[PDB]
This record gives C-alpha cells, structure tokens and sequence, in this order.
C-alpha cells in the first residue's frame, strides 16, 4: 500500500484542487510500480489552508502554472521515492517512451517494461537486456511496429530502428552499476506520444521479505 | 510560468502556513511509531484520490464521506500496522468510531476528519488501544512532527519520504509540502 498527505498553504477552492490532484495522480503515482499488486487501501489527501492569502487559485489565474508545478513537482518526487522504496530495490528505474501514437500509450508502454519481471532482474544483475524491454513493449496493447524501435540505456543507443548497435556491454554494464536512476529511453517512432513511468530492481530481498525468510 | 518552483530538501507538510503534525508509539508495532496525525488551523480544501481496487479498506469510504460535505479538512489521522482491510461491518463501524474520536480530541466537526489505515488485511483494530491513543495526540508545527507523522504511517517501509516545494502566487510565497509512504503491494491505480 501506498499513501500520501500533500498539504498547502495556497488559497484554492475543493473543486478546483482535485481537479489539480486528478491530473496529476495520472501522471506521477499511477505511473509507478514496485510488484504490480495493487493494494485495497491506497490513497492520497491534499489539503490547502488558503493561509498564503493569495487570490483563489483556477486554471484561469495568471499563476496558475507556478502552482501546479509544485503541486505536481511535489507528487512526482513522492512516486519516485516510493519507487525507489520497492521492497529489497537497489536501484529506481525511470522509463521514458517518446514517438506512441499518443501520451496515454507512451505511459502504458512505459509502465510495462518497468513492470516487466525480466526487465528488473535484468536491471539488478546490471544487465543492459534491450531483448527484454522490447519484448514488453511488444505485449503493452499500444500501437508498435517492430521494425522502428530506438532502445538507450543511460547515454548508450543499444537498438536503432530496431537494429543492435554494437554497443559496448562492460560500458553498459559499468553504467547499470552506477545509476540511480537507472534511465531506460524509447523512441517507438509511431507519433508524438511521450510519458514516464517509474519501478525499481527485482531483487533477493523481495523474495526474503514476502517469503518470511 | 510567471516566478520559478525551487525545492526545499528540508520541508515537509508542517512548512505549509497552519499545519502542524505528530506520530506516537501505540505498540501494534513493535518499535516504531504507528499512530499519527497531521491537523490544519483552519479549515483546509480538500482533495483525494482512492485505489479503484474493488476490494477496498473501511476508511477510504469514511474518509470521502467526510470530504464530501463541504470539501474541507482538518484533520487527518492515521494508523499503520492494520490495514482495516477485509474487516466488513465491524471494520467500518470501527473506523467511524476512530473519526469521531478524532473529532473529540482536536474539538472540531466530525466531517472534517479524515481517516486510514495501512498494513496486515483482515486484523481487527484494537480499539482501546487506537482510542486512547488518539486522545493523546499532540500536533506541532515542526519539521520533528512531519517526521514522527511519516513514521507513525510506514510499514515495510525502510525510510521515510519527505517532500516540499515553493512558488509565488500573487507575489505571496506559496509551499507545498508532503509525506509517502509505500514499499510492496505497490501498483496504484487510484481515481
């Protein structure tokens, strides 16, 4: 389970704040995933107290921007350490897919690599499998043409239009050791979608700790 | 947009303008704190999001019903260590019983406390325990509160999980500030 208590001095009525909160939780908590259980109790509370005394806050404000940006700033870093908190993980991943046929798919596609069991054990074994990624690109439901497919791990282009690029695996693998995050790119070259998602490593500990070892 | 967003590392949700929080040790857990509240000064707008799993703990339908009223918060408190999860009637009644008992000790309207839980599905609370402690509840505005709040609501958690944002808004300083909690049973899907 999953909970999180954001609160604000900002002045801001209730309907325009879950507005705000709806928005973002689309884009930042239900884009991470540790195990892909998810929880009976999970929840997430803003409360604002107007205290800042600014003029009530509405898409229409002239500051409107400055204060979804915390807002969802403050969201996204939440997701990611709780991401980064995935039972036994010693690693987060961020995944970030470019070229869907749409925002919503570029987030399905990007969610299920980091969800992918292969794809995590890949990343603790500090293996740069592209095989993997792609495989879960494959099975995400979303438009995919085999044949136009970029893979980067980190700075490192490993498949280009579906190609293997003859990249250098100790750098590679040097790069999965030292990165946290660990960044996963893909360029699926269908249209100008783009999301995030964020996960962690699948490692021993998750075993021992929902094991009882 | 018109001014920047700059982080605070240190913040937390007692660096917003009238919230103060605190977290006790009740002993459903063995050692660390497991009871917790954060509380505003005034009457705060209020907004949620909720797992859309079907099967879905007592508190979450307390806590909407709460906000549904007017909208607006002072109260939320916590519990970890029982999820009162797959707790039927009982469960509900019992998570009634923790807002009201909320509402007594912080001496504010009943729809403005919001409830839940976190940890092991199935177990019952233990009610004196979580009432009295409740009653003892003491919020304050500092960053020792945020921090002993976020720990009242861990489970399996190995850390805490702090945040804290600030904006200009109508030349005023505007925070944001937030605590997590979460570490396996982790896949939301929350509307």
């Amino acid at each position: 389970t999953m909970l999180s208590f954001v609160t604000t001095d900002a002045n801001i009525d209730h309907g325009h704040l879950q507005g705000a909160l709806s928005a973002i939780t689309n884009e930042t908590f239900n884009r991470i995933t540790v195990d892909g259980d998810t929880s009976t109790n999970d929840m997430v509370v803003v409360m604002a107290s107007g205290l800042a005394e600014n003029e009530t806050l509405t898409p229409e404000h002239p500051d409107w921007a400055n204060f979804y940006k915390a807002l969802q700033l403050a969201c996204e870093d939440l997701a990611k350490q709780i991401a980064r908190d995935g039972e036994g993980a010693t690693k987060l991943i961020e995944v970030e897919v470019t070229g869907a046929a749409n925002d919503q798919e570029a987030g399905m596609v990007a969610k299920q690599i980091v969800g992918s069991d292969l794809v995590k054990t890949a990343i603790y074994g500090a293996d740069a499998n592209w095989g993997r990624i792609i495989c879960a690109i494959g099975y995400s439901g979303c438009e995919v043409n085999q044949e136009t497919i970029d893979i980067a791990i980190g700075p490192i282009v490993t498949l280009k239009q579906s190609e293997p690029t003859g990249f250098s695996e100790e750098e590679a693998t040097a790069y999965l050791k030292e990165a946290d995050p660990v960044k996963i790119s893909v360029n699926l070259h269908i249209g100008n979608g783009t999301g995030k998602a964020w996960g962690c490593d699948l490692t021993y500990d998750y075993v021992r700790i929902n094991a009882g070892y | 947009e018109t001014a920047n967003v700059l982080k605070l590392e240190t913040g937390s949700v007692t660096s917003a303008k009238g919230f103060s929080a605190v977290g006790i040790h009740t002993g459903v857990k063995r050692k660390r704190k497991d009871l917790g509240a954060i509380v505003c000064e005034v009457p705060a707008s209020s907004a949620a999001v909720y797992t859309l799993n079907k099967v879905q703990a007592a508190p979450l339908k307390v806590t909407q019903e709460s906000i549904a009223v007017e909208g607006k918060l002072q109260a939320m408190i916590v519990n970890s260590g029982i999820a009162n999860a797959c707790t039927g009637k009982r469960g509900l009644d019992d998570a009634y019983t923790m807002r009201a008992v909320g509402a007594e000790t912080f001496h504010i309207p009943e729809h403005y406390v919001a409830v839940t839980s976190t940890g092991v599905i199935g177990e019952f609370l233990p009610m004196d325990v979580i009432t009295n402690g409740i009653r003892q509840l003491k919020p304050e505005a500092t960053i020792e509160g945020a921090h002993a709040f976020n720990e009242a609501i861990l489970t399996t958690d190995t850390v805490e999980k702090h945040t804290c944002y600030q904006t200009i808004v109508n030349g005023k300083t505007v925070t944001v500030g937030g605590v997590a909690k979460g570490s396996g049973m982790i896949h939301p899907n929350m509307a």
